[PDB]
């Protein structure tokens, strides 16, 4: 389920996002020896957190979003969210003839794209594979003919079965609401709705 | 201090946090009766 | 399973607010076994009447809870009294007087619109027993702070018949023992610690000593 | 008395005390021994040269006895063992009547 | 007990809602798992939540307030109240004649107007049962001819046995207050009671 | 012992009340079942909570506040407070002649006003016995004749024993001077004491 | 010793109270019984609190209040203080004649002027007594010609032995510093020190 | 934690609390004596 | 209340607490692995 | 690895320090006598703590900055950075040719440049071995002809060994990120990021 | 060591003390009973604690002053720290000839001036012995002949040996550097560092 | 009752602000058991004479609190040295030196 956002409800203007914030969460057990040297130890795993703000809301605008809200909280579904920033088409092309080799478990993908893909991605643009719901940060790309060498944030939360497909357009945070154990909204004198925040976290 | 009321009011916890050590080894506090 | 009327089920499952008191009543702590004074104490704001007596109210502040296991055991309860009332600090703090077995009732009471007890407990058509058993302790605790604001709180204990665990209740093969004998001028003569008072005469275990 | 030597030191010390009251006090420095008495001249305490706090705490139960009975070793006999028992009418009068018994050696 | 408003007491304008705000409380046995996946198991009944704000009061209409809310806290029964912006009557007839048969739970719920109402319950309307005092949300509608099918967003908390009757208007909230324990009210030297305000709570 | 206010002693116009606080103290034990209900416990009783604040005070207005005070700590006895707001006179005429039915131990006050008393009490307004110092709010009042059926909102504190006669007018707060443990009053440069606040407990 | 004063050293007019605080403080066992009763005991002595603000201090004037503060703090005898708005002298005359009789204890007191004193202690004034170093207040004042009784906020530490006399006028309040532990003075680059201030406690 | 050194400095407190839990019972530590 | 879930996370210290006020006296709880 | 900066990457000016603060972070086991005296023991090693602050970042620039961040987090090497204000070329020369004689601990240190270099490094700048990656900071000079004599405010980590080389320009601290547990970036109305701003810690 | 201060570094303006703050720090043990005696008990020692405030610095200030505290803990001496307010000279004259019996060990200095001293000291001004660091303050000064009866608020850390020799002028302040544990400046974009704060301790 | 003279219960009754010092005299812990060392040590901020003997200051910090009940035990009591002297360190953790009978006086 989409999140509304003025892209697929323009009619109403007061849904946009006026100020988000990806949190990179990446829990980790850090210990400073008394010789200088700083240690960590990382079991847990790292989720983009979402936090969005919103303006005042006219009466159709908190319906039309707080219908969508219950919708969610009802069918127990995952949000979706998109972030304009990260919308910048640079790799086009079919993503079904490139293929990708199996037993990659590390925190960087090799896929040989069979000529198949014009342009080339680039470095902190956003990556998912095609049957895991988690979202990746390209680090670093280098291309040698066709095979690319994409490097990745988080390290692979899935073992490549050699059928993923790379997906670089279009990609949507599977985020759960947090924040929704008590979640409301003042109604102003003036018919306006206001204090409302989603406290968002990336269930994949 | 005020300690002494409170763990008056808590005494079956120590209880049990004391006995919880014991059973480490082979000794538990349920061994007094006999004596 | 304490069996309840079915008049109180239906005050119990349909109201929510429930006006609830605690009628204590304690035996005076006496110099001597003579006669029997009770004071009758309430943690209601206001006097509560049962069975015609009145248990006055503003001394009674808290009570403790009443835990038993399958195991037996003491049944501690602890009520406390405001200790600046100066009329019960004394009986508490009173020379020469002594409490080792005054009895003490607790009633749980449910109070209904107009005022009056709901009656709970089949064979009676009363109130619930909270709790009845022996005074085994007390004590007051003054806190007198020099900036601010002080308290006192006197505190009774409770418990049940078993209070004394390390007690050897027998009849031990002596006289001495079996008719209470006790020095009264210049003789030892039997007394009332005898177990009954037929034991004064009995003098079975005269030559106990020396068979 | 007869100390079996065998014993700890501790637990010797503690017995030859506890038989005529005694307290082993290592406060101001020397070894004091204290035993229980009366005096007519105590010392005066008044609750205001206190520093405000106070506990008072009576347990009569588990600690108020009405009758005492006691056993020794007595050449009289063999130096077998000779029971002193004897009741107190004044201490049953008071606490209504109860049978409490204060056993000792 | 009703909670006087304008509508039941119009010479005291000055009751009537400053600012309402209708929290959502559904606890949750939430959990987050080491793979980044967040689990959530709902147990405990969600409640409504109203936090109403009055504007300044005058002595009078300060007395009359005060004078019911003490009489509810006398009798000690429930105080219903009637939220103003939920009040758009979008669902003309009279509801008797509507037939919701019997055997249904969940968040679905299907009633027959047999050609009685006139007027679509658009989503985020609220909708209330006759019977039980619970107050749902309309999350999506759907309708084939007379027959409607409505979306709750809080699952029927009683299953339906045939009886229950569809409440469109007038819905009020069995609540409770939570601001009992310790509620003042300043008296201004102007003459005005300022900073009313309630955290009500909606009971069962 | 009364407060010094501008009606006994208007020469002293800082002693005036510049805003009071009727605070409603009714501890209860509020439990919320996982089943949505929340249910109460009411075991201690009610007491009005009574708070006054000062505007600076001239040597003179404080001298007479502050030997008031004095007087008071000294004697130890009940400073009776005096609110204008609740001076309105409704019920005039003699209290002598009224007649209380006796064993009335709940919330409510059935009295036969024998004809003898002119004009009806107001929801909201302040009543109290005569043989006791706690002090009610009507909550409900209905009259059947001369049987006035007047409801309380802290339950009846006595049971009243046929002797007590309403008092309607003239109605004082036998309070208790709270935070006096500390009462203190800085005198700035300019001549006028500042910073004095009467925290008043109604001790029945 | 004396606490440096404009009246002791007008040389330093720098010194000088801008604003102080005369607080009271009555320890008490303050109990709220369940009923409505508050019953507090008095058992710890009452001590009067005295806060002094300075204005701007240049450095001589803080070189000499320094230096008799910590002259204070070498002998650690007692620090005496002045307060100037007590020292409206409304009572001419020479106490030595003035005899107080013996076996007096509580707040009253009675004393005989045998015709000296000219002018009436109106409430609200100190009051002292020669021996005896509390200061008290009077709350209440009543004259019988020659003969004078005095009503003390605080009841009379010493019962009157026949010999003390009346001290209405230079009463010095026997205080103890309580802010010695970590007293500091900033310097500005203006050249005076700012905020020096005092929390002064009458002893015994 | 730091916890260790409170309750070193809080030992008899603990003692009671303990004590006070057994005489529910029949139990109570001063029958360590005599083993 | 949640108390007893921490003192079940310092038992130890607990046992140590206990029995630094029996050694007061001659008393020690390592006597009771006789029992 | 290198942290991005105008100096490598002039086609971003948005990155670049907005405030830099260099902390000293010498843990020591501190002691106040009763005495008066001070005794402190050094025991754990110190590390130079340099707080980033970055000015309003464009979409491109944070992608370039958060892109590296990420490959820091993900290769796990260190994160070298290069403090523009003690980048003032004040020592000309390749010191390659310098030699330090061998076994040399303590702050104090010998080099002898051979007539090599041309500058004088003044007190206040910053100095560091070829070898080792510790950042120390010359706190005196003093040259007698060719050999130079400087004293470094954290003693020689490791003993010369006779082929360790000045590094008097280009000195980058081998630091650590403390705030990568959670690193958010808000996205303004604007179209920029505000607050970036980084925790580093210098790793051995 | 000495701080750099505008008398020996005036090049360097930004170095001198905007606001200095000399803390008096002599812990006590003081108990409160409830006679309304307050109580004292002094063990540790006094020592006089300075808290010095810097205005925004340029480079070479704080080069400078940066330079001079990294020397200082390298090398682990005592800052030096001069007061210009204690500065005024009163006792002028050599003080090789005065003597001063021995076996003093109170809080009072008996001195033979010989006549070889003009001039008299005032109370409130800076006094130390020749022989021990401690910075000591005259509270009193009776001068009878050639004896000087000197006051002074620290009791007298070090015993008179008959060697010592009085010290009036050109006193400075043994003090040990806190906070410098974590000690640090940042630089801001305009190319000044603020936030400097030197908290200093007097370790005798 | 430990007896006190009466010029001392008039200082301890008239002063409020009484200076307090506690003089501790320790053995020295030695390897053998020849000779008698004794480290010498005040709480106060100088150095106090007591019989001829210099309680040199600035090592001890705090000493607990010295508790006798009615019923036979150890009387415990701890005193804590500043820890960074590092010439008391050295002593208490020296290599074959015993310290089993070694007595102290407060």
């Amino acid at each position: 389920m989409r999140l509304p956002d003025p892209y697929t409800n323009p009619e109403y203007p007061g849904l946009g996002f006026e100020s988000v914030n990806l949190v990179d969460n990446d829990p980790m057990i850090r210990d400073e020896l008394p010789n200088g040297k700083v240690k960590e130890v990382k079991i847990s795993a790292q989720y983009w957190g979402i936090n969005i703000s919103y303006p005042e809301l006219f009466p159709d605008e908190y319906a039309f979003l707080d219908s969508r809200l219950l919708e969610y909280k009802r069918t127990g579904d995952y949000l979706d969210v998109l972030l304009p920033q990260y919308e910048a088409f640079r790799v086009r092309g079919d993503t079904k003839s490139v293929t990708i080799p199996a037993g990659q478990k590390g925190s960087q993908i090799i896929l040989n794209t069979n000529g198949t893909l014009t342009g080339q991605p680039k470095a902190g643009d956003l990556f998912k594979l095609s049957t895991h719901p988690k979202v990746y940060k390209i680090t670093n790309f280098s291309s040698s003919g066709n095979v690319w060498n994409i490097s990745l944030y988080p390290d692979l939360f899935i073992t490549t079965t050699g059928s993923e497909k790379p997906v670089f357009n279009g990609i949507l945070f599977r985020t759960k609401l947090m924040n929704g154990d008590s979640f409301g909204s003042t109604l102003n004198n003036n018919g306006t709705y206001s204090g409302i925040s989603l406290s968002l976290r990336e269930s994949l | 201090a005020s300690f002494r009321d409170f763990a008056s009011n808590n005494s079956t916890a120590f209880r049990d946090a004391v006995e919880l050590a014991l059973n480490e080894n082979g000794t538990t506090l349920k061994s007094l009766g006999n004596s | 399973m304490k069996k309840i009327l079915d008049s109180a089920k239906n005050y119990l499952n349909t109201h929510d607010k429930l006006k609830t008191a605690c009628l204590i009543a304690l035996e005076l702590p006496s110099s001597s076994g003579s006669a029997a004074t009770y004071i009758y104490l309430t943690d209601y704001f206001r006097d509560v009447t049962y069975n015609g007596i009145l248990y006055r109210s503003g001394k009674v502040k808290s009570i403790s809870s009443h835990k038993q296991n399958r195991q037996l055991s003491i049944g501690s309860l602890s009520f406390t009294i405001t200790g600046t009332a100066e009329d019960e600090v004394l009986k508490l703090v009173q020379n020469g007087v002594s409490f080792l077995d005054r009895g003490i009732t607790i009633h749980q009471a449910i109070i209904n619109e107009e005022g009056n007890i709901l009656p709970v407990d089949p064979d009676t058509d009363g109130p619930l027993l909270f709790f009845r058993g022996r005074i085994t302790g007390g004590g007051i605790k003054d806190n007198v702070n020099t900036s601010g604001i002080g308290t006192s709180v006197i505190t009774w204990n409770c418990s049940n018949q078993f209070y004394d665990f390390d007690r050897v209740n027998g009849r031990y093969t002596d006289d001495a023992s079996h008719r209470g004998l006790e020095v009264v001028n210049g003789t030892l003569q039997p007394s009332n610690g005898a177990k009954r008072p037929e034991y004064q005469e009995d003098y079975g275990f005269f030559h106990s000593n020396k068979s | 008395t007869i100390l079996d030597t065998s014993e700890s030191v501790f637990k010797n010390v503690q017995g030859i005390l506890e038989s005529f009251g005694g307290a082993i006090n290592n406060l101001s420095g020397e070894y004091r021994i204290t035993v229980e008495k009366y005096s007519t001249n105590p010392l005066r305490i008044n609750f205001l040269d206190t520093y405000g706090d106070l506990d008072l705490s009576d347990t009569t139960g588990r600690n108020k006895f009405n009758s005492v009975q006691a056993s020794l070793v007595d050449p009289a006999l063999s130096w077998k063992t000779n029971s002193i028992t004897f009741y107190n009418s004044k201490f049953k009068e008071q606490d209504k009547g109860l049978d409490k018994k204060l056993q000792l050696s």
